[PDB]
Order: C-alpha cells, then sequence, then structure tokens
RNA sequence: UAAUUGCGAUAACGAACGAGACCUUAACCUACUAAAUAGUGGUGCUAGCAUUUGCUGGUUAUCCACUUCUUAGAGGGACUAUCGGUUUCAAGCCGAUGGAAGUUUGAGGCAAUAACAGGUCUGUGAUGCCCUUAGACGUUCUGGGCCGCACGCGCGCUACACUGACGGAGCCAGCGAGUCUAACCUUGGCCGAGAGGUCUUGGUAAUCUUGUGAAACUCCGUCGUGCUGGGGAUAGAGCAUUGUAAUUAUUGCUCUUCAACGAGGAAUUCCUAGUAAGCGCAAGUCAUCAGCUUGCGUUGAUUACGUCCCUGCCCUUUGUACACACC
C-alpha cells in the first residue's frame, strides 16, 4: 500500500494488564496472548477502541493502549453486546463480567472450588482428575497427567 | 475374454451345414437372415451366433474347416 | 457424596501409581477348539435307529 | 437390509425394491362414457383414479 | 452499446456497486455491524468491518436481479458453507439470517428491491435502472 | 492481423494468437525439440494445447499414457499428497505460474526448459531385487525410455513438493528452481541427485 | 383415507401378505394354494385358490 | 530473530538501491533477502508499483512476479 | 422464422443445450457472454471450437447455451461440445456438406471430444468399502 | 420319509413338470440331524429363468 | 562419455521371479548389424531407444 | 479363455446342471408413439439499457406450434464388425480404423453338487428336550447400569498447515424422502449475533419444499513460517432445542480456556480409470443424538497390462495303517 516510517518510537515488547505483549505483530493478535482475551474479543475491542487494525502493536501511542485497556474491564459501558462475554449473570452478585489476564486463573479456581465445596458430582469428578463432561473414559485419556 | 460358448458354436455349426447357400459373408445379412430361419430368444444371442457363423463362412472360402 | 471426595484410595493420580495386572494383556483363551468335531454329547445314534428314520 | 438374520459373517447387504409406474390420460367425455369406461376395464393390481376438475 | 449486469464480470461488478453504495452513504447499517460474525459456521467476523454490508448489499442485489425472486431463506442457504465442528467432520450451515434480512429490509427502503408476489423479494424496476447503470460505467471505466 | 468483431466481442490480444499460431495461454510450441536422443514419442510436444486440462482417455490402453501432453503430465503428477488428490485447477494454474517464472529467469522457453529438466533426469540404468543363492544382490539393468520419463516427472515434482513443504516459498517457485537447476543439471536439484545415484548403483553392481 | 401413492401401495402388498398368511394357516387342511386380490369400485374381491373348495 | 516486520529506513534504502539486477522479485524473494516479512512484502510490491521498477507480468494471491523497468 | 438448429454437449452428468440460429454474431452462455464462463483458467477451452476453425465463422450466426447438471468443470466440457456440434449442425442443414466436413475434419484432428460425448460414467458403490472398488480396512487379529 | 418324497415327485412328474426337487433337512427319529435331496427330471438353478419357470 | 543408443529390435520375455524385468535383444544404431541382449526396468515395446552405460556385456537369467 | 470357455488330441461319440445365455441398471437414438405434473421456439403483455432493428429479464395458459433437451411406452444398435499383425495360421491374442459403446461394453442381480458340529433358541405365535412357573426367570411400576477407568487391542474422526488457515466473493449435482385421523417435507414474511422462536404458504408430491444456490473448489484480499492467525483436545460461564425426565453434562450456539500432534518404530490394509484418493449430500436408525452404515453425485491422478518371490487357494502326480477321514 503505502510505506510508513515513524522513528525509533516503534516499541517492541510492551507490558499491560500485568502481562508482557509482543510488539512487531498485528495488534489484534498481540492482545490475545493475554489470558481471557481471544480472537473475537481482541477484534471487537480493537474496533471499539477506534484503533487501526492495519497497525502493529508496536507504535500504539500509550493513550491508545490505555483506551484499549479501559474497554476490556468495562464491556457494558462501551456497549459490547453482553453475549460477547465469558462470565455472564455470575453466581452471586448477578452481574456480567469479562475476567481477564491473571484473574481468569483466579476465578477459574472459585468455580471449581464452589463445585468442590458443594460436594458436586462434577467437583467429585474434578478432584479425581477425571472427565467432567460425561464422555467415555475407557479408551481415551491414556498418557494422561 | 471374448470366446464363443458351445450354444453359439453349435448353432453356427448346424446353421451353415444346411444353410450355406444364402448366408453371405456379410454379417448384417446373416443376422437378419437368422430371424426368419432359426428361432433365438435373445437379441444378443442372435447377434453372437450370427457373428460367429459369419466367421465360419469368411474362412470356409479359403478351404475347409473341421467339424 | 460427602465420603466420595475426601476418601483417599480414590482418584486418578491414585490408580496411575499402581501396576497394571497381567490378565490385562492375556489375549484369547481359545475356549474349546479342535475338539469341535468330537461329540461331547456322547450318544452315537444307532444303525437300526438311523435307518428307521431315514 | 443386512442379509444375515443375526450378527455374524462378512457384512452382506441386499437391496430390495418395488417399481411404481404412474400414467395419466386426459379426456373430454359426456356422462355416459366416463361411467361406461370406468365401470369396466378393471384389472387386478392396477390402481385407476379418475376425476375432472381443473384446480 | 446497450448493457446488462450479465455483461460484466462478477467480482469487478459487485465491488463497483459496493464502491458507489459507499459514496451513496444512504444504506442503513443496522448498528450491530462490525460486532457480528455473519454465520453460525464461521470463525471470525468479516475482515472489512465498516463495509462488507455495501458488499453483501451489492452481493444480494445482483443475485436478486439475475433471477425471479429470492427469499431471506435462500440467502441463508447460499452464503453459508462448511462449518468446522473441529474434531468432527464438516457439515453445511446457513449464514446469519438477520444479516441477510436486514440487507433486504434496507434494500427495500433504497428502492433497489421490492416485496414480490409469490413471496420473497423481486428486483425493483428502479433497481434494474440503478444496476445496469453502474454496469455500463464499469466497462466505461476500462476504456 | 485481420481483427474481425461480432455482437459479443472477443478481445484483441485474445483474438490475435488464436486464429494465429497455436501457442500456450501464451508460449511457443514451435522450436522446443527433444534435447536428448531417445525420449521421442515418450515426450509429446504435439498436439499443442492452450492449457493443461483435458478430458483424457490415457488409462484404458498401455502406451496411450506417453501420448498425453508432457506439461499435462507435469500438472497431473503435481496434484497429490492427500488433500491435493483431484483439484487439477490448482495444478494447472501453478504450472502456468511456474512457466511464467522459468521464462522470467534466463529467458528461453519454460516449456522447453521443462523438457530440458526431463531429458536430464532419466536414469539410464538401475538395479533390481534379485533373490540369489544367498544375501540378495543388485542386478544393474537398463531402464525403459518410457519409465525414464515416468520416474523423471515424479522426481522433479517430489523435490519441488518436498522442498516447498513448510517454507515460505511458493510451489511454482520450488517448481521452477527444480526445473531450472535440472535444465542443465546442477546436482543441487533433488531430481538430478537421485538420477546419478541410481545410475551409480548400476555401475556399482555390474 | 388420504394416502400417498407411495405409502398406499406398500400398505397394499402388506395387506396381501397378512391376508395370505391368515389363509395359509386356517385353510392348510384344505390344501390352500394361494390367493389373488381383484379390487374394483364398490367391493374388494378375494379369491381363494384351494384344492378342496367344498370344505371351504 | 530475523524480524523484518518494519521499515527500518536503511532497509527502505536497500529497496531502491538493491532491486536492480533482480531477474525475479516476488513475496518470497523479498523475505529471501534478509528482510521484509510477507505482510509488508505485498505492501512493498504495491509501493514498488507506485512507479516503475517492478513490471507485473504475473497475477495474484500466492504467486506474484516482477522484473526491472526498461 | 429464422434458420435455427439446436445441439447439446454432454460431459459426465452435465447437459449443455445449444441454440444456433442466424444472427449478428452474439455468443452468450446461459444469460452471460463467452468472455466470462468463470473458471477463467479453462475458459480458453470453450474458446477452443472458435480458434480451431477461425473466428470469422461465427458472424452470420447467433449462439446461446444454457447448462444444468454436473459441477463446475463438468459443464465446461459440455458447452464447448454444445458449440462445436451446433456449428457442424448449421453447416449440416443450411450451408453445404463440404464445409461441414472441413470443420469436422479440423475439429477432430485436434479434437478433445468437441463432437463426441465423454462416455465415462460414475460407477456404483459396493458394500464393504466407502468407494466402488475401495474396501474397508481389515485387521485380521 | 423315503416313500412320501418319492411319491410326491412321481405325482409332480406325472402332473407334467420338467423336474422337481424335494429337500428335507432336520432330525427324524435319530438324534443327529441330516438332510436329503430327492429330485427328478430337469431344472435350471440360476439366472432369471428361475423366477419364471421354477416354483419354490 | 561414449553414448550407446540401442534400439530394441525384439521383445523376448520377462525375467525375474517377480517379473518386472523385460528381456530384450537390442541393436545399437551407430554401426548396425550386431546385436546384444539386455534387460530393462519399466514398460517396453519394440523400436524403443535405450541407452547402455556400457557397450559389450550381456545378462541372461534373473532370479 | 474369466470359466470343464473353447480349440485341438483322441475309444470315445453325442447331451444335461453349473459358466454362458438370462435379468437389472448405466452408455447411444435431430427416427416411432406422446406430455400445464417436462420443457424448447414463436406470438402477444411488460421492465431496464442501448435508442437503428438490438441485449437481458419478469409473463395465473393469452393464444400459435413443436419434442432437441426431459420423461417412459414401443423398438433399433455390438457381432470384439472392418482391416493389418500373430499363433498348432485352430480357439484366440494383438494394434490401427470405424464407432454411443470393443476390459464378459462398465456395474450388479441370479448361482450347480459338496463340506462346517461356522453363526443365529436375543427376529418370530418356527421348535424338541431341560430349567422356572406365583417369595415368577412370567409382566409391570420406581431408579441405576450397560457410557462404569492404572491399561491392552480394532474400525474410524480430526490434525501437524503457505497445493494452507481465515474474510469476503464467484457458485455447480445426483441418488432421496416427505402431512389424515394428521402434526410430517416445509417456501415466504416478521423478531433474534447465533442457536432459534413466531405469523402465514404450497405439497399424499415429475405439480409444493428443490434448481435441495452441497462441499471440496475458482477469485481478491488479511496473515508469513514462528507448536503461528496450523491444530482444537480439555475446561468455565451464559442462551436455546428434543422430551414426563437431560446431573454422569442428548444436541446447538456465544465468549473465554489453546493440550497433544514438527509426517509417525517393528509391522500392516484397500485399490488399476471417471477408478484410487479428496469433497459433500440423501436415505437407514430417530422424540432428541453420525465420528457409523446403504446409496449418490462433485474434483479427479501417479502407476501396472506384468509375475509366482512372500502369502493364500485350485489342479493333477504321488503315498497312506485315515474313511467318525490329521480335530
Ligand atoms: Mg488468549
Ligand atoms: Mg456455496
Ligand atoms: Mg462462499
Ligand atoms: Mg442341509
Ligand atoms: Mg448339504
Ligand atoms: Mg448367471
Ligand atoms: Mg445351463
Ligand atoms: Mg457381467
Ligand atoms: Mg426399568
Ligand atoms: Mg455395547
Ligand atoms: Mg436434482
Ligand atoms: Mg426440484
Ligand atoms: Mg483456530
Ligand atoms: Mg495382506
Ligand atoms: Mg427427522
Ligand atoms: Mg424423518
Ligand atoms: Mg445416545
Ligand atoms: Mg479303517
Ligand atoms: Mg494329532
Amino acid at each position: 500500500s503505502l510505506v510508513v516510517q515513524e522513528q525509533g518510537s516503534f516499541q517492541h515488547i510492551l507490558r499491560l494488564l500485568n502481562t508482557n505483549v509482543d510488539g512487531n505483530i498485528k495488534i489484534v493478535y498481540a492482545l490475545t496472548t493475554i489470558k481471557g482475551v481471544g480472537r473475537r474479543y481482541s477484534n471487537l475491542v480493537c474496533k471499539k477502541a477506534d484503533v487501526d487494525l492495519h497497525k502493529r502493536a508496536g507504535e500504539l501511542t500509550q493513550e491508545e493502549l490505555e483506551r484499549i485497556v479501559q474497554i476490556m474491564q468495562n464491556p457494558t459501558h462501551y456497549k459490547i453486546p453482553a453475549w460477547f462475554l465469558n462470565r455472564q449473570n455470575d453466581i452471586t452478585d448477578g452481574k456480567d463480567y469479562h475476567t481477564l489476564a491473571n484473574n481468569v486463573e483466579s476465578k477459574l479456581r472459585d468455580d471449581l472450588e464452589r463445585l468442590k465445596k458443594i460436594r458436586a458430582h462434577r467437583g467429585i469428578r474434578h478432584f479425581w482428575g477425571l472427565r467432567v463432561r460425561g464422555q467415555h473414559t475407557k479408551t481415551t485419556g491414556r498418557r494422561r497427567a | 475374454g471374448r470366446v464363443r460358448t458351445k450354444t453359439v458354436k453349435r448353432a453356427s455349426k448346424a446353421l451353415i451345414e444346411r444353410y450355406y447357400p444364402k448366408l453371405t459373408l456379410d454379417f448384417q445379412t446373416n443376422k437378419r437372415l437368422c430371424d426368419e430361419i432359426a428361432t433365438i430368444q435373445s437379441k444378443r444371442l442372435r447377434n453372437k451366433i450370427a457373428g460367429y457363423t459369419t466367421h465360419l463362412m469368411k474362412r470356409i472360402q479359403k478351404g475347409p474347416v473341421r467339424g | 457424596n460427602e465420603g466420595a471426595i475426601r476418601d483417599k484410595t480414590a482418584g486418578r493420580r491414585n490408580n496411575r501409581s499402581k501396576d497394571v495386572t497381567d490378565s490385562a494383556t492375556t489375549k484369547k483363551s481359545n475356549t474349546r477348539r479342535a475338539t469341535d468335531r468330537h461329540s461331547r454329547t456322547g450318544k452315537t445314534d444307532t444303525k437300526k435307529k438311523v435307518n428307521q428314520g431315514w | 437390509t443386512r442379509k444375515t438374520p443375526n450378527g455374524e459373517g462378512s457384512k452382506t447387504w441386499e437391496t430390495y425394491e418395488m417399481r411404481i409406474h404412474k400414467r395419466y390420460i386426459d379426456l373430454e367425455a359426456p356422462v355416459q362414457i366416463v361411467k361406461r369406461i370406468t365401470q369396466i376395464t378393471i384389472e387386478p393390481g392396477v390402481d385407476v383414479e379418475v376425476v375432472v376438475a381443473s384446480n | 452499446p446497450g448493457v446488462s449486469v450479465r455483461d460484466v464480470a462478477a467480482q469487478d461488478f459487485i465491488n463497483a456497486y459496493a464502491s458507489f453504495l459507499q459514496r451513496q452513504g444512504k444504506l442503513e447499517v443496522p448498528g450491530y455491524v462490525d460486532i457480528v460474525k455473519t454465520s453460525s459456521g464461521n470463525e471470525m467476523p468479516p475482515q472489512d468491518a465498516e463495509g462488507w454490508f455495501y458488499k453483501r448489499a451489492a452481493s444480494v442485489a445482483r443475485h436478486i436481479y439475475m433471477r425471479k425472486q429470492v427469499g431471506v431463506g435462500k440467502l441463508n442457504k447460499l452464503y453459508g458453507g462448511a462449518k468446522s465442528r473441529g474434531v468432527r467432520p464438516y457439515k453445511h450451515i446457513d449464514a446469519s439470517g438477520s444479516i441477510n434480512r436486514k440487507v433486504l429490509q434496507a434494500l427495500e427502503k433504497i428502492g433497489i428491491v421490492e416485496i414480490s408476489p409469490k413471496g420473497g423479494r423481486r428486483i425493483s424496476e428502479n433497481g434494474q435502472r440503478d444496476l445496469d447503470r453502474i454496469a455500463a460505467q464499469t466497462l466505461e471505466e476500462d476504456e | 492481423f485481420t481483427p474481425v468483431v461480432l455482437a459479443t466481442p472477443i478481445p484483441e490480444e485474445v483474438q490475435q494468437a488464436q486464429t494465429e499460431i497455436k501457442l500456450f495461454n501464451k508460449w511457443s510450441f514451435e522450436e522446443v525439440e527433444v534435447k536428448d536422443a531417445s525420449l521421442v514419442d515418450y515426450v509429446q510436444v504435439r498436439q499443442p494445447i492452450f492449457v493443461a486440462h483435458t478430458a483424457g482417455r490415457y488409462a484404458n490402453k498401455r502406451f496411450r499414457k506417453a501420448q498425453c501432453p508432457i506439461i499435462e503430465r507435469l500438472t497431473n503428477s503435481l496434484m497429490m499428497n492427500g488433500r491435493n488428490n483431484g483439484k487439477k485447477l490448482k495444478a494447472v494454474r501453478i504450472i502456468k505460474h511456474t512457466l511464467d517464472i522459468i521464462n522470467v529467469l534466463t529467458d528461453q522457453n519454460p516449456i522447453q526448459v521443462v523438457v530440458d529438466a526431463i531429458t536430464n533426469t532419466g536414469p539410464r540404468e538401475d538395479t533390481t531385487r534379485v533373490g540369489g543363492g544367498g544375501a540378495a544382490r543388485r542386478q544393474a539393468v537398463d531402464v525403459s525410455p518410457l519409465r525414464r520419463v515416468n520416474q523423471a516427472i515424479a522426481l522433479l515434482t517430489i523435490g519441488a513438493r518436498e522442498a516447498a513443504f513448510r517454507n515460505i516459498k511458493t510451489i511454482a517457485e520450488t517448481l521452477a528452481e527444480e526445473l531450472i537447476n535440472a535444465a542443465k543439471g546442477s546436482s543441487t536439484s533433488y531430481a538430478i541427485k537421485k538420477k546419478d545415484e541410481l545410475e551409480r548403483v548400476a555401475k556399482s553392481n555390474r | 383415507a388420504l394416502i400417498s401413492k407411495k405409502r398406499k401401495l406398500v400398505a397394499d402388498g402388506v395387506f396381501y401378505a397378512e391376508l395370505n398368511e391368515f389363509f395359509t394357516r386356517e385353510l392348510a387342511e384344505e390344501g390352500y394354494s394361494g390367493v389373488e386380490v381383484r379390487v374394483t369400485p364398490t367391493k374388494t374381491e378375494v379369491i381363494i385358490r384351494a384344492t378342496r373348495t367344498q370344505d371351504v | 530473530a530475523q524480524h523484518a516486520v518494519i521499515l527500518d529506513q536503511e532497509k527502505y534504502d536497500r529497496i531502491l538501491k538493491e532491486v536492480p539486477t533482480y531477474r525475479y522479485v516476488s513475496v518470497s524473494v523479498l523475505v529471501d533477502r534478509l528482510k521484509i516479512g510477507g505482510s509488508l512484502a505485498r505492501i512493498a510490491l504495491r509501493h514498488l508499483e507506485k512507479e516503475g521498477i517492478i513490471k507485473p507480468i504475473s497475477k495474484h494471491s500466492k504467486q506474484a512476479i516482477y522484473t526491472r523497468a526498461t | 422464422a429464422v434458420p435455427s438448429v439446436q445441439t447439446f454437449g454432454k460431459k459426465k452428468s452435465a447437459t449443455a443445450v445449444a441454440h444456433v440460429k442466424a444472427g449478428k454474431g452474439l455468443i452468450k452462455v446461459n444469460g452471460s457472454p463467452i468472455t466470462l464462463v468463470e473458471p477463467e483458467i479453462l475458459r480458453f477451452k470453450v474458446y477452443e471450437p472458435l480458434l480451431l476453425v477461425g473466428l470469422d465463422k461465427f458472424s452470420n450466426i447467433d449462439i446461446r447455451v444454457r447448462v444444468t447438471g454436473g459441477g463446475h468443470v463438468s459443464q465446461v466440457y459440455a458447452i464447448r461440445q454444445a458449440i462445436a456440434k451446433g456449428l457442424v449442425a448449421y453447416h449440416q442443414k443450411y450451408v453445404d456438406e463440404q464445409s461441414k466436413n472441413e470443420l469436422k475434419k479440423a475439429f477432430t484432428s485436434y479434437d478433445r471430444t468437441l463432437l463426441i460425448a465423454d462416455s465415462r460414467r460414475p460407477e456404483p458403490k459396493k458394500f464393504g468399502g466407502k468407494g466402488a472398488r475401495s474396501r474397508f480396512q481389515k485387521s485380521y487379529r | 420319509i423315503r416313500r412320501a418324497a418319492y411319491g410326491v415327485v412321481r405325482y409332480v412328474m406325472e402332473s407334467g413338470a420338467k423336474g422337481c426337487e424335494v429337500v428335507v433337512s432336520g432330525k427324524l427319529r435319530a438324534a443327529r440331524a441330516k438332510a436329503m435331496k430327492f429330485a427328478d427330471g430337469f431344472l435350471i438353478h440360476s439366472g432369471q429363468p428361475v423366477n419364471d419357470f421354477i416354483d419354490t | 562419455t561414449p553414448v550407446t543408443l540401442a534400439k530394441v529390435i525384439k521383445v523376448l520375455g520377462r525375467t525375474g521371479s517377480r517379473g518386472g524385468v523385460t528381456q530384450v535383444r537390442v541393436e545399437f544404431l551407430e554401426d548396425t548389424s550386431r546385436t546384444i541382449v539386455r534387460n530393462v526396468k519399466g514398460p517396453v515395446r519394440e523400436n524403443d531407444i535405450l541407452v547402455l552405460m556400457e557397450s559389450e556385456r550381456e545378462a541372461r537369467r534373473l532370479r
């Protein structure tokens, strides 16, 4: 298309949401490295942040990046549909959350631990390192842990 | 494997023995000839018979052939 | 359910530490074969009996 | 359908069929002939359905 | 020399109608565009984001023009395709129905299509006008 | 060139070579004559064809195979390894693409350079599995001129297909690199390597 | 009523078989050799072919 | 490692300086000289066709082809 | 009435119907001209009946072809056959024999079955394998 | 057994057949079962002609 | 490298226990009137040209 | 020869079943009989663009006329014909030419006597004997289980990508099947991101769903060789759908999670031309559920035209103390 230049102000390896992110790649795919961030959520948000998807995560004035941040923990305020999110309706407060980065591992625990402390057949199934989804365990699951 | 069975060569045999006059070497004449002389219940069979009794003729003119 | 989770001697890392029995890979057993034609019924219908019928 | 009654053997299928042929004819007739042509010219195993209306 | 859209190659066409359908600016993008996937069998949302509704309108149109009538149902069956069930084999899927209905609902408002008898959407008389028009210009771009 | 027109038009450059010389989509079937002895009647070069797609009969009888257009046998042997079974369009276009490339580098005729890499790569004599009176030995035998083109086609395709595997390069490039390196055999090509060693194994056991 | 032509004629031969088997048994002691079904308007005719009609 | 995802202007200086003498230039031959990852290899071949230089005898996705200008 | 013949191409399950009448030199397929055809690699193959005989022959006549049945590549070898047969059907009925047999002579010299339908047919599948010949894999024991 | 099948065939032969074949499988009076082939005249065992000319 | 062009003048038979080899008596084109029997690999008919990488030598029996 | 198919040799001659014939389906009918449930042409009615007539569509039948497409009645065609090679110049085999078609024209259907302690009392209101028969092994109701998971083995499904994934876009089939004592095939329109809901519609069907606008695929781009945007296991949360009932999650969608797998050791299966392989569809099963089957078309090769080496089996010769026949 059109060759660009900028300066040394292109920066590789930027850290955000307590995770290091690769520059020098299309910014849409640099944000998926962050936990809870997939290819759809990185698409919709990068759009909703009014960021050039042709541009790499390298330059990305920090004002832009801080915009990109804000929407990821503020989905319903920037009008991302509410079907677009992983944690909906919760189990307690009843609200809808997109849990991201180190917080997805965090909240993942609680879900299991709930089921575990509840003495649920699926928590039983989880304590035993087994298949929770009801599939046949006979043949599959061999080389295992 | 194109080989005529016995029901084909026995027909062709007994046909030329009594019908050698008429029975020109040309197939299509002999084939049509067969319907008015010999009774055969198949389209193909009649053509298979014909084409062989044809062969008997075409060689016979170069001298006899056994049987 | 209360007993199920807490109980040790239960799990996957549990069973994965033990040894797979030899009868696992025992193959066929063939059952009765090559004895097929020799009649265990041990009757042998009789010359006069088989001519009276057939 | 599988040939064998039970389970065993190499798996032999078989395909039965039944052939249905359907003809229909158009006529213009007075009252006597439709009733005359239909009441007779019956035949076993053949299904004869007749009626007019353009519809 | 006289023209119909059947005189113009498929892709060169639908681009140009989508080029002008942009400069027209009167479409009615439903507002959920750019957030949507177009299919229950597709991986990603369209790579064009803003746009591609100009492309699907320019797709839908030229299809409706070329034949008698086409319903939103048929449009589902058309654009859709093999979906990846992943570990499972690939089965056909219909595309997103609303995306295909809100091209028709908003191509009706723009006068390039009309509710037909026999059900469906028949090409509009002014559609025939506006289509064959950009058709000729497209060959008359290449002069 | 006498540009006649009629209601639905046929383009000029289209119109031109068609009524005229019979060449490829555009390439010269004249010149391009077999650059080795033998190999004749096993290297087709006629009748000329615009593209490498054909209905084809070449199966039902033995040597009808050798009558097929050689470039068509190039794309034919090209579509393979699983997912590429069928799908001749991908191959026919990749060949026009490749011919585009071989012509672009060191000029001449890609279609002749194809034959130049085929006439180079045929093994002259090779070996067979012989039971013997003991540990099996190798009997050097000369190899058919037909087979000489046979194992040459796959030779180049394999190397162009195997090298194009999992590298940024595109098939037509790996097709041309193979064809070019073998046009005058550089031993850097997968095909010319294998040719010599199977002719070496014949001089070996002799 | 209201039958598909397809589904009807299948249910026809089934009606043949069923009736054929009811006659195979009950009339076995008459030497029943098999039936035929002639259908017309009005009735449905059913023709036993036995070897002893007098007992039928 | 090799990167080649950005301009690094002396790379752009290579382009105008280093693409005579090329009997073949494409997407691959761009990455084949130590530079220009594919996503800009097309960008470079579009901008190289802004004027002169490369002469497009080929066509499309996958295969691109060019030579010098005369 | 205008002098009008009709022919058909057949390739695999495809049927390509041809209407060849007298006209201004239009050649269009279905509703669209022969400059599309849209394999675009093989569209040169439906050019073939023309460029074998020379382009002038098509002026005084009109050509339209409409195809149904088959796949993408299936129909092309039908329509190129639907043309060449109409161009020898026109030279059959209206103009004389000697040119019809001048076309038939240079049509089938290079050939590729413009005149003759391709008799190769899909074979039935047999139980025991997914394909016709292909049999399901057996493990012994 | 031997008298029933031999009489039956003679009747089917006297009735003007071109041949007939009486099979009896099973066990009669002796615990191990056997079969028997009782037949006469001429038959074709294969082809379409079986459908027309032989009744089983 | 001396180039030996040998035309196949007759097809003899198929040697080998698996029968892939075809026995052929050939004729070298430079200075005709003399003949040798060689053994081939792939498909062969009469009047095919063959390249011997050595001139005078003969095989006979393969197993 | 595919064949105990023949030629031939000849104490045999001349026949029978099986093979072949036959049958089904697939190839060819500008010839025959026809069709608003199939269409083509012409003619009206009509829209757009060119305005020289023209190009491309819409058109409850508005009528004219037709059968090339199509459909299924009736027939014709191939006989390896013509010719040239070869051979006991015998049956045949071989190439070219002709031809819709020349591998038994391709594919099936049917299939002699004889062998098995092959399988099937869990298909049967086929059945002998034995067991049980009222605290039932009968039948039903409730619920779980056949799916249970340290592992071993088999058919497969999806993958390791650049002949590729992804996004648009072009957009091509056949074999099918479908609603009356109903609740099926369902267009169209409306609401929904999706799954799906709802208001209508035709169809007992060559008439409506359907042209099943299938999928590989072609095409312009986004990535760029990095376990990568290849791969989608695992799992979490949310929405729907079948059904009395879905937890051990029937099924589907949405987002997040992103494992193994970098071409797979010894071995080992299927297959010779529209075949193999790639691709999807329809039917069986079905309330819901296909990674399975039975068919079908779509894309369409590489390599044989041979052989007896492994393997298997058939035939004679031979030997025998077996004949309940090497169990
Ligand atoms: Mg992520
Ligand atoms: Mg599609
Ligand atoms: Mg698409
Ligand atoms: Mg028995
Ligand atoms: Mg028996
Ligand atoms: Mg038979
Ligand atoms: Mg017989
Ligand atoms: Mg057969
Ligand atoms: Mg129960
Ligand atoms: Mg089970
Ligand atoms: Mg259809
Ligand atoms: Mg339909
Ligand atoms: Mg993915
Ligand atoms: Mg094996
Ligand atoms: Mg259903
Ligand atoms: Mg159903
Ligand atoms: Mg289930
Ligand atoms: Mg004894
Ligand atoms: Mg012993």
